[PDB]
């Protein structure tokens, strides 16, 4: 099947955009709910939505990098590693955004009462990008290990 | 923005000595810094300084400052209650009574000419007697308008039940809206009058079966009395002994019976109460309006004199030497109190000290949070200099 | 090309119209519910629907661009990148709209008593179009890599 490798290029940005959208919605819900109780730390509590929304750049850059090397026809060899790397990057970005949404909402609600928990919520929230970075690195290595395009 | 009142003219009262300098523009006086250093150049400066009022020792000033703050809070609550009653009366707009002229003079021209002038206070009298008499006169003037508003609300509440009982719906109706003798009994020894509410569908069945439903009943008594849009109200004349059997037999027919008896004094008193309730509500409304305005003017003048005394007491207690300080009232427009409070706090905050100032600008007046209150009576924050906010 | 080549054109506008409709409904519900208590946030509530309409306009432009490159016959490799780019753009627009609507309703509801979170809700709403821009760019690259059908 020629041109079958587009599902791996679209699924990474789709899963990363859905996980970043769900994480930005879950962080914005807890930020908007926690902003009524204490509006002094609104700028400190707004970091989890912007940090969760940056997870889509890995799948978008991976889909743009895979789209930049794709022509009009492809063999069956690229359409097995491409869908696996794109599905792994999409699942890693969706899981990282899904954990970053509840971690951002619980970190904003816990950081709303006490201001000392912002360093712990930022430290625990900063570790969620390791799955998307590892999936983007595995998708970059699997995409770089492909050939026979055309 | 919902941190202040944006439907009236706001004023900021500041007091400082003759040796202070601003921190926002060096090499300038406080008089030129008040008008020229203001945000946007729209701040109007007015004269608000006052002379000494025979202030005693420093130990009595701390006890007098709490009574002046409590009297200023009570006069501010009474002025807001009188203005809230006048705005709630539906006689003025939301901006009236807070930006309009008082005694034919505007708020900036009247505030600029406020040189500690009163008709019951003088410069040689004590501040405790005028502070107590101003709070007593403001409390009595607010209590008179509150009692007049409560009497007008009770007169309107009685006039609503009298107007609803006079005519309209058949759920609560009394036969007192007709003075004709054909709808009731006149010169009878055993006959009574009873009203029966029937629907529009069963109106012909209630009139056809009303004579045969209860024995010993007057025929042809059922006529069109009153009905709004859903029922017809008819009158029934019969004996007083068969009234319970006619009402119990009429209740089984799916009809709505109305208990009543023949009496002209009940309709005369029912018409007299609704006849007098509108005049009592009108006189209580007019007297409540005139007493509300006349108490509101003296409440505003007493609140301005209490704020002028508290500003001189806090300025005299905070600065010390010299005894005469330059105090003025700055008229700021709405939505610009945060820039004037931040510029005046950053400019005059270094006069009180280096540890009393704070970097918090604005206030929070939300329903789920009462923090960031700009004042010297809370533990969340304090003011770095002599400055008070007035929200009319 | 066997079949199912026209689904990628409507797959973007379906999810984008559903996401923009749910975000516009969730913004108008909190705007109409918050307009009764405070009339100051009435004009501020139009930014979520007006900013939400650009995500549906981008999916409509991508659906028009994918519809103009279809004709009556599909290529062998077009029916994978077309449905992948359409599904990615539709899921990105639906996730952006669904993530934007709850944050707009929560921000509009919380900003009724005291407007302090309006800059935060406008900041998150201004930055919430990155998923639609990334999905529109990935759909533009995938649509650009699938031209010349036949």
């Amino acid at each position: 099947a020629p041109f079958f490798g587009a599902i791996g290029c679209a699924s990474a940005i789709i899963f990363t955009s859905l996980g970043a959208a769900y994480g930005t919605a879950k962080s914005g819900v807890g930020i908007c709910a926690t902003c009524v109780l204490r509006p002094d730390l609104l700028f400190k509590n707004i970091v989890p939505v912007i940090m969760a929304g940056i997870i889509a750049i890995y799948g978008l850059v991976v889909s743009v990098l895979v789209c930049y090397s794709l022509g009009q026809k492809q063999a069956l060899y690229t359409g097995f590693i491409q869908l696996g790397a794109g599905l792994s990057v999409g699942l890693s970005g969706l899981a990282a955004g899904f954990a970053i949404g509840i971690v951002g909402d619980a970190g904003v609600r816990g950081s709303s009462q006490q201001p000392r928990l912002f360093v712990g919520m930022i430290l625990i929230l900063i570790f969620a990008e390791v799955l998307g970075l590892y999936g983007l690195i595995v998708a970059l290595l699997l995409n770089s290990r492909a050939t026979q395009d055309v | 923005m919902a941190t202040a009142l944006y439907t009236a003219n706001d004023f900021i009262l500041i007091s400082l000595p003759q040796n202070a300098q601003p921190v926002t523009a060096p090499g300038s006086k406080t008089d030129s810094w008040f008008n020229e250093t203001l945000i946007g150049g729209r701040a109007f400066v007015s004269d608000f300084k006052i002379p000494e009022f025979k202030i005693g020792s420093l130990d009595t000033l701390i006890v007098e400052s709490e009574e002046l703050s409590k009297v200023d809070n009570q006069i501010g609550a009474s002025i807001g209650k009188i203005i809230e009653i006048l705005q709630g009366l539906n006689e003025t707009s939301t901006n009236a009574y807070r930006t309009l002229p008082i005694n034919n003079m505007p708020v900036p021209e009247y505030l600029e000419n406020f040189q500690w002038q009163t008709r019951k206070f003088k410069l040689d009298k004590s501040i405790k007697d005028l502070i107590t008499l101003i709070s007593n006169e403001s409390s009595q003037l607010d209590a008179d308008v509150r009692a007049t508003y409560a009497n007008y609300n009770s007169a309107k509440t009685n006039l609503a039940a009298a107007e609803r009982k006079k005519t309209g719906d058949l759920s609560v109706r009394s036969l007192h809206d007709i003075v004709k003798p054909e709808d009731f009994v006149l010169n009878s020894e055993h006959l009574t009058t009873v009203l029966v509410a029937v629907p529009k569908s069963l109106k012909s069945d209630f009139e056809k079966s009303y004579e045969t439903l209860s024995k010993n009943v007057v025929p042809a008594s059922a006529s069109v009395i009153a009905e709004d849009a859903e029922y017809v109200l008819f009158n029934v004349h019969l004996f007083k002994k068969n009234v319970q059997e006619f009402t119990t037999a009429a209740r089984e027919k799916k009809f709505i019976p109305r208990e009543f008896n023949y009496s002209e004094e009940l309709i005369d008193q029912l018409k007299k109460e609704h006849d007098s309730a509108a005049s009592l509500e009108q006189s209580l409304r007019v007297q409540l309006v005139r007493l509300a305005k006349t108490a509101y003017v003296d409440v505003f003048i007493n609140w301005f004199h209490i704020k002028a005394l508290r500003v001189y007491v806090e300025s005299v207690l905070r600065y010390g030497l010299p005894p005469h300080f330059n105090i003025k009232i700055i008229a700021v427009p709405p939505k610009n109190l945060s820039k004037c409070k931040s510029e005046l706090i950053d400019a005059f905050g270094f006069l009180g000290g280096n540890a009393f100032m704070k970097d918090k600008k604005g206030k929070i007046n939300k329903q789920d949070t009462s923090l960031h209150q700009y004042a010297s009576l809370v533990d969340t924050e304090y003011e770095p200099f002599v400055m008070y906010i007035i929200n009319l």
